[PDB]
């Protein structure tokens, strides 16, 4: 019994001390002496029972007999009480750095992510900034989804620590305003990359569509000089002005494109854009001087 | 028929040719503006504060020196615009009322580091009409709202404020903040500048022995070719006079020896005239025990590369008191918006200094259970101060000191006047 207060104490040393594989030993082991303290348990009831003597009545000691067990009584039940509270304490560390890996993964995560929507890749031509915007456009679907269910799971998991009272949740709130900064700054840069790809997709129909207007005027000034009267007026009445009226529209509304254009653009890229549409437009003028002698309207319009 | 834009962005935006004015909703203060027909393809411009990750050679700082705000990103690396554009940065470094300025340095790649200098500034025409317009009151008006704005025809991949003592600098020469300091070099070729430190009598009390400014000339441990004459002002008494000299290089820190055998000192009206052939950090030290100043002086040489920091003083509570000291850190701090606190108390920006403990005072309420407690101000970092917290008013008064005393008293820093809500006994 005597010597059973030494070895308390010895636990008493161990158990008061200062990743996630440390911590998780940590308590492997402490769990282990809590069982070795319920082994104690067993020798102070049972000591404490033949400490107490009471019915021999023998008076050698028994002032310090009834002193010695109540210490002892004391010293175990304040050991145990001592082997509880680290057991939090240790928890806690193994609970704040199983929860820390997990925020470090998301973080990582929106590093990836970021770096994908961070490719500021325009486009060869509008064939392949079609593929690009329409593809973008289901990553960000994605991304969107999921990132949110996992930003949402950390939250709730950091939540709980700190809704739980950690001892150390001055770095775990840290961490969340840390992770939901990243987390809105990934949306956001997504959104401008979005943008950004709908301004190539913009202009890269304009040039597109600015070859195949051409192409198409000029092409159908070929086809004038082929070209009874009766026939021919019907001819041109039914079926050429109709196309006239077609490709007109489309030179305009390429036109109204242009200027949509004009604005965001400035410099040598707003020159070229001018070059295209004045290109397109020589040619329409150039047909239209050529095709207005042999040509029939309604006097309606 | 279109207009230039107006919105907030975290930390990217998209901007055409149209124009943006944009305002850091992060931030409070951080403005980019975008002139009209200024940038030419849509771009995606970037502008963000380093706080996840330290950077590789961060911008050089010799000592005393400090960064007034973080370190910004810049979003398209080596961005070209026709005309000029506008970022408009906040920082939390106190001036001094013109003691200190402010050098804006660059970084191109990430390694090497310059300073940014523009050749002009027309503000009607660098803005072309643009319909925000409001540049900011004055340069008056941006000193009292501690907004950096600097103007550039490119962005840098890195840009860094930084707060230094003033130096007056050019292509005889004399400081702008103490008079009688002057350095003469015969005329005829490159810049060199000379900067004049204060020194505050009580700060020198709190740590026998009377200095003089802190004469420096930028450019140290260079060899001019011939010596240079220089001015000193003499400071107060207490050979008793002594002159000290430092030649560490760049960031480096000083190292302070005694050159008065090595110097003439010539006196002119309340001055010291010498010579010196080589460009080091320059101090005057009268007191009669000769072998103690260097000691003493080194106590006072690290006191006064402190840099100063324009902070808030914010108390939160909850029935259990928490106070921060902040500069630019998110208001409404999440963990006490979790843990059910309240903004009792606000305060005006006062100048504290980091690396310096402020000591904490409660008058007419409730005082922790403890052995005083204290917290230290670190620039840019959230410091946390916990609180263990009649029957009439529960209002109460607390103080914000750098001093520690009872024997006398010291001069306040911050008087926060608080009052609780009494929700529930605690």
């Amino acid at each position: 019994a005597a010597e059973a207060e030494a070895w308390m104490s010895e636990q008493e040393l161990y158990m008061m001390s200062e990743d996630e594989q440390s911590a998780v030993s940590m308590l492997k082991k402490h769990q282990i002496l809590e069982q070795a303290v319920e082994d104690y348990a067993e020798t102070v009831h049972q000591l404490s029972k033949t400490s107490r003597a009471l019915v021999a009545d023998s008076h050698p000691e028994s002032e310090r007999i009834s002193m010695r067990q109540s210490k002892v009584d004391k010293l175990y039940a304040g050991l145990k009480d001592l082997a509880e509270e680290r057991r939090g304490k240790l928890d806690e560390r193994h609970r704040l750095f199983q929860l820390n890996r997990e925020v470090d993964d998301l973080e990582q995560w929106i590093a990836e992510r970021e770096v994908v929507a961070g490719s500021h890749e325009l486009g060869q031509d509008y064939e392949h900034v079609t593929m690009l915007q329409e593809r973008f456009r289901e990553f960000a679907r994605d991304t969107g989804n999921i990132g949110q269910e996992r930003v949402d799971t950390v939250n709730n998991m950091a939540d709980e620590l700190i809704n739980s009272g950690h001892s150390d949740a001055a770095t775990i709130a840290e961490w969340k305003d840390g992770l939901n900064e990243a987390w809105a700054d990934l949306l956001e840069l997504i959104d401008t990359r979005t943008q950004i790809l709908a301004a190539s997709y913009e202009l890269h129909k304009f040039y597109h569509d600015a070859k195949e207007i051409f192409g198409r005027i000029q092409d159908k000034h070929k086809k004038l000089p082929e070209e009874n009267t009766v026939e021919t007026l019907q001819r041109m009445h039914t079926t050429f002005e109709h196309d006239i009226q077609a490709l007109g529209t489309q030179v305009r509304q390429l036109q109204e494109d242009a200027a949509r254009l004009q604005a965001a653009y400035a410099g040598d890229k707003a020159d070229d854009i001018q070059k295209r549409e004045n290109e397109v437009l020589e040619a329409w003028k150039s047909l239209l001087d050529a095709c207005e002698g042999r040509r029939v309207r309604l006097v309606d319009t | 028929v279109s207009s230039p834009v107006h919105s907030g962005f975290l930390v990217s935006f998209m901007v055409d040719a149209r124009g943006g004015s944009m305002r850091g909703s992060r931030h409070h203060g951080m403005r980019i503006i975008i002139p009209p027909r200024k940038c030419t393809a849509p771009t995606r411009i970037t502008c963000r504060l380093v706080k996840r990750h330290k950077l590789a050679n961060p911008p050089p700082m010799v000592e005393g020196e400090g960064l007034a705000s973080r370190l910004v990103e810049m979003g398209p690396a080596g961005a070209q615009f026709l005309g000029p554009v506008i970022v408009e940065i906040p920082h939390f470094g106190s001036m001094r009322g013109k003691e200190r300025e402010l050098i804006v340095l660059r970084s191109e790649n990430g390694e090497t580091w310059k300073e940014h200098q523009f050749d002009s500034k027309n503000e009607d025409l660098s803005e072309l009409l643009n319909g925000m317009d409001e540049e900011l009151d004055s340069p008056e008006e941006l000193g009292t709202k501690r907004i950096c704005r600097i103007i550039t025809k490119d962005f840098p991949q890195y840009f860094a404020v930084v707060s230094r003592i003033k130096q007056e600098s050019n292509q005889i020469l004399s400081s702008t903040t103490v008079p009688l300091v002057q350095a003469s070099f015969p005329e005829g070729r490159i810049r060199v500048g000379l900067q004049a430190q204060p020194v505050p009598e009580e700060t020198v009390k709190k740590i026998k022995a009377t200095f003089s400014p802190i004469v420096t000339v930028e450019p140290r441990r260079r060899k001019f070719h011939k010596p240079i004459t220089m001015t000193i002002p003499v400071p107060p008494p207490s050979p008793s006079l002594r002159l000290l000299c430092s030649i560490t290089g760049g960031t480096s820190p000083a190292q302070w020896e005694d050159i008065t055998g090595t110097t003439p000192l010539t006196f002119i009206k309340d001055c010291v005239s010498f010579t010196t052939n080589v460009s080091a950090r320059f101090w005057l030290a009268d007191c009669h025990q000769v072998l103690e100043t260097v000691g003493l002086a080194s106590q006072l040489y690290r006191e006064l590369i402190c840099v100063p920091y324009m902070a808030k003083f914010v108390v939160f509570a909850k029935t259990s008191l928490r106070c921060f000291c902040m500069t630019d850190d998110r208001v409404d701090k999440t963990l006490e918006q979790q843990e059910n606190f309240e903004e009792v108390a606000r305060s005006k920006d006062i100048e504290v200094l980091e690396g310096k403990p402020i000591y904490v005072d409660c008058y007419g309420n409730l005082a922790p259970l403890t052995q005083q407690l204290v917290f230290n101000f670190y620039s840019f970092k959230e410091n946390r101060l916990p609180f263990s917290i009649t029957s009439q008013e529960p209002c109460g008064r607390l103080s914000f000191l750098k001093e520690p005393t009872k024997g006398l008293p010291q001069t306040a820093v911050c008087n926060l006047n608080i009052t609780l809500p009494a929700h529930k006994k605690a």
